[PDB]
Formats: C-alpha cells, structure tokens, sequence
C-alpha cells in the first residue's frame, strides 16, 4: 500500500534513531520435514521415469530417511499436544 | 535403429528365396 | 480430491507396469506364432500421457449417470527368422524381469506413502 | 548418533553397486576384440577408500577412481581377422573370469549385509522415537 | 529403461546368441557349392565392440555388423 | 561420477 | 539437577551405545576395503570416563552466523572416544582385520544392549510420570 | 565480568572462612522437559488449592 | 590407503 | 594378544611373498 510504504520508511527511521520464535521454529521444522519428503518423492518419481543416473539405492535410502523424519514430526506433535492439554487442565 | 529399440513401423516380411528371381 | 493427486503418479506407474507386463508376457506366449510381431510400449511417454472426463449431468433420480468405456510400438528385430517371428527370447526375458522388479518397487513406494498417511492419522 | 549409519551404509551400498557393475562389465566383454576407438577392451577395477574427510575418525567407503587392471593382454594368433597386429597378434582383454565371478558374489554379499544394517538401524530409530510413550 | 546391470548382461546374452547363430549357420553351410545367386558361401564373422555409453567407464557388448 | 551404479537406470537415455 | 543427575547414567550409556554402533557399522561397511584395521572401543572404560568428565569432541568448530543471510557450514567433528584396534583372528593378503563373524556378533549384542537401555530409560521416565500424574 | 571476579574472590573468602544432535539426546531432553513441566503444574495446583482452602474460611 | 577390493588384492602379487 | 580382544597398537602390515 502507499500507506504501507509510508510505514516501512517510518520503521526505517525508527531503526536509524535506535542505532526466531517458538512458532517460527515449529514452522521451520515443518518446512524442513516437508522439503525432505518432497525431495525423496521427486527422486522416486525421477527413477520411475527412467531418467539416467538415479540409483535405486539412493531412492530407497532417501525414502527411509523421509519416513523416519515424518515419524519424528508425529512424535513431537503428539507430545506438544499432550503438554498443551496438561497446561489447559490447570485450575486457576 | 539399435536391435531392441522401439519403432512405429512393423518389420518387413522375412522372405528367403532358394533361387534368384 | 487432494488424496488422488498425491497418489496419482504411483497408481498410474503401477497400472502402466502391469499393462506392459501383460504385453511382454503376450510376446513370450506368442513366440512360436509365425508372422507375429513383437509389440511393446514406451513407458515414459505413456506415463506422461496418462499423468497429463466430463460426467454427464444427472437432473433427477431416474436419469442414468454417464457410462465409462495406450499405443503399441513394434520392437526392432535383431535376428531374421524364416517364419517371420521377430520375438527374441533374451531381450524380452530381461525386460520381463525388469518390469517385475519395477512393479515391486512401485508397490513398495505406494505402500510406504499410504502407511505414512496412516501413521499421521493414528492416535 | 545413529543417523550417521544411514550415510555410512548408503555410501557402502553405492560403492558395492559400482564394484558389481564394473565386474559385470568386465565379464560381459571377456570376448570383445574392439572398443569404440578401436583399442582393445582393458579390464577395469574400482578403488575403495575410507570416506573420511581430514579429521574424521571412521566413515563408510567411497570409490576413488576406476583403473585399468594390470595384466598382460591376451595374445591370440588370428592373422585373418581384419583387426590384427604386425605379426597377426590380436589383443584380447585380460579378464580373469573366476576372479570376476568371485567379485560379483562378494559384492552381492556385502551389499546384502549393508541392507541388513540399514534395516535394523531404522527399526532402532523407530524404537527410540517410542522412548517414553 | 533397463537397470544398468540388466542392460549389460542382456546385451551380453544377445551378443553370445548372435555369435552362436553365426557359428551354426557356418556349420550348416560347410558343404554348400552355391548360394541363391551363383556365388560361393563365405564364412561369417561377428565383431564384438564395447558399448561404452559413458566415457571409458563401463558398458556392455554390441555387434556392429556381421 | 564416471562410473554409474549397477542399480541405476541405463546411462544411455 | 536431581532429575538430570538421576537419568544421566543410562542416557550416557545409550549415547555410547549409539556411537559404538556407528563404529561397528563403519567396520562392516569397510569389510572389503584392502588395508583397513577394524576399530572398536572399550565400552566400560569410556563410559566411566564420560561419566566423570563430560562429553567432548575433537573439533566440531563451525562458521559463525551473525546475520540471517550468512551461509551455514561446519567442519569435521567426532567424539573424544579412544578408537582401539581389534586383534585380527587370521591373516589376509589384502590387509584388513575385519572378521565378519566378530563384526556381526558385536553388532547384534550392541543392538540388544541399546534396546535394553531404551527399555530402562523409558521405564524410569514412566516410573516418574506415574508419580507426577494426578 | 568485573563484578563476576568480585564474586569469585568473595567465594574464595567464603572457602577460607569455611576451612549434530541425535534422536537419543532430542528425545531425552524432550521427556525431561515434559516431566519438569508436569511437576511444576502439580506443585502449583497444590499451592493454589491450599490458598483457596485458606481463603474459603469463615473467620 | 585403500586399494582395489576383491580378486586383484587377494591374489599373490608380483614381488616388485 | 588374544584374538578378538582390544589393543591400542595397530597390527603390522602383513605380506605373503613368493620367494624369500
């Protein structure tokens, strides 16, 4: 927005005068896990395509690693949900 | 071209005459 | 459905492997037919074609829904036989074994994807 | 640090696959006489090294380079074949068939052992993920 | 298409089959006086080349011509 | 690298 | 502090089990490499050593990333364990001492002992959630 | 720190007078944090219950 | 320093 | 040393000569 760019220049002036988070970390972990899974899937599709240079060993090992990473994410989600339920159960 | 490739055309008939026509 | 889009590629690859397996076994079975041409399909191009329809409209209950209903490439002969049969044992035996292996690999990959989608849900 | 076993065993599997491929290529060309350049086929072999960067204690295995096998070229007296020598000594590859068959068997067995290592490691990783639950 | 080992070994099988066919055809025509045109039968030979698809690394066997 | 693996798709594409 | 100290022995034993299995897998991978002496560690002595003095690493240094656009990179890293040589059983011309029977027996034994460590640690942690839960 | 070294010399005077990460570590610390959080929740619940029992009195 | 695995390094090599 | 035991010193390089 024009007013949005005004706000950007205002924050730049703020930085001039003056002279990441848990949700961010969880988003980063989800992005990393999804990127690994997509890479393994893409390599598997490339091997199924018949394109040269892709070895079945690498495909199978990468699928294995992607499965392990997915299971790790599932466990982290399970605990995190359990901890949230425990906190919300506190009587004030 | 290479034996064992894929083509859209059937191979010609395999005739082997005994005498020259 | 989004679930179809995730599993579309592996299902189409598995179906194409089964069809090519049938074609190769037909080539093996008709090895002795004089004048039989050995046919095969190009797996990658047909996989592109399948990966890349309009159900007729049903106005009421009585209206009947729409009823639903690959290209074969000749193999280049290696040795000229006298009876016109171009089926070569060694080439198609290797192709048959390879197609069996790839069908098993596709089954493994599809099962792994379904099992992952399942353990995501189990709880 | 069980994740490093994935890298170690994957590198081992790839190296053994390359070794088996080279052995099979040598075996399939034992009877060859000519190459793409007209040179006789020279039996080739892989070189195995520890896949450890400087400062790394123990790693997997890696294929450094593919080298021509050191053995006299098999001389055949056929001064009628279009390919020949000054005295009709056709040069044929120095492939030792027994060695290649034993190499293929050894590569297959080592490959299967590495697969077992990977399988049991993945099982342990899952069980570790089920630590407290 | 084929896995590398499959292609190499299948090419080896096909090349050996071609060599055996040439040998059998020669052994059949050992006493032939004429062909279909009026020229003597000439013994056939098969030449094995290495089908080095990559640069000098590996490759199966191909047969250029008889 | 220079050598493709045995379990790789035909180098010849 | 108290809970950290109570669960520290089994946790450290399980980490040392993981490192020993990494070493054994490296020995199995290099089983056909000519000129490779098999390596192994003394589990008990190294476990007590890690117990008295905390875990340490040879190097494990890494490029610092002050900004959000710096390219992250780490140099080689490994534990501070003493990699000892295994006594060979019978000689070999290539010159490696990886005897496969020994490798696979140690692999299976380490596997079961790691599963035992997981079982003990999980039992202790449940044995604690049982108290806390209410 | 300068004040940190002051504290070190103070503790010496006190002595005078008196005379990457693996799943194994990730899971263990994750469990330890869950246990500590549960302990904190239970202790606070006990304290709050005691306080409300005291304040629900009748004087 | 590794070397060639299998047949080549397990057959009696030439002296020099 | 007992085979299968652990020693801190590596085994010497072994050789199989044809003629002494």
């Amino acid at each position: 927005a024009i007013q949005g760019i005004e706000g950007v220049i205002s924050q730049l002036q703020a930085t001039a005068m003056a002279a990441v988070s848990f949700a961010g970390q969880l988003h980063a972990a989800l992005d990393r896990i999804s990127d690994r899974q997509a890479a393994a899937r893409v390599q598997a599709e490339k091997f199924t395509l018949g394109e040269p240079g892709i070895a079945l060993n690498d495909v199978m090992a990468d699928m294995q690693k992607a499965s392990v990473s997915m299971q790790m994410g599932i466990q982290v989600r399970n605990k995190l949900v359990a901890a949230y339920q425990e906190v919300m159960s506190m009587q004030v | 071209g290479v034996p064992g490739a894929l083509s859209n055309q059937p191979a010609p008939p395999n005739e082997a005459p005994i005498a020259t026509p | 459905d989004r679930l179809d889009a995730a599993l579309r590629f592996q299902q189409e690859a598995l179906n194409l492997r089964a069809q090519r397996q049938e074609i190769l076994a037909a080539n093996i079975a008709n090895a002795d037919t004089p004048g039989y041409q050995a046919r095969d399909i190009d797996f990658a191009s047909e996989l592109k074609k399948v990966m890349v329809g309009v159900a007729l409209t049903l106005t009421s209950s009585h209206h009947i829904p729409a009823q639903a209903v690959v290209d074969l490439l000749y193999r280049v002969p290696d040795q000229p036989s006298l009876d016109g049969n171009t089926v070569d044992m060694d080439r198609e035996r290797t192709q048959f074994a390879d197609n069996s292996l790839k069908y098993q690999m596709g089954l493994t990959v599809l099962g792994s994807q379904l099992k992952g989608m399942m353990n995501v849900l189990q709880g | 640090a069980l994740l490093n076993i994935f890298d170690i065993a994957g590198s081992a599997l790839a190296a053994q696959s390359k070794r088996l491929n080279v052995a099979a290529s040598n075996l399939a060309n034992a009877d060859s006489v000519t190459g793409p350049d007209g040179q006789p086929y020279r039996a080739k072999q892989v070189v195995f090294q520890v896949d450890a960067a400087p400062g790394q204690a123990t790693g997997g295995v890696k294929v450094a380079s593919v080298i021509e096998s050191q053995a006299p070229e098999k001389l055949v007296y056929e001064p009628g074949n279009p390919l020949a020598d000054a005295n009709g000594y056709v040069k044929m590859p120095n492939v030792d068939v027994v060695g290649e068959m034993v190499n293929t068997m050894s590569a297959s067995r080592s490959y299967q052992a590495n697969i077992e290592v990977l399988n049991t490691v993945k099982s342990m990783m899952l069980k570790t993920l089920t630590l407290g639950q």
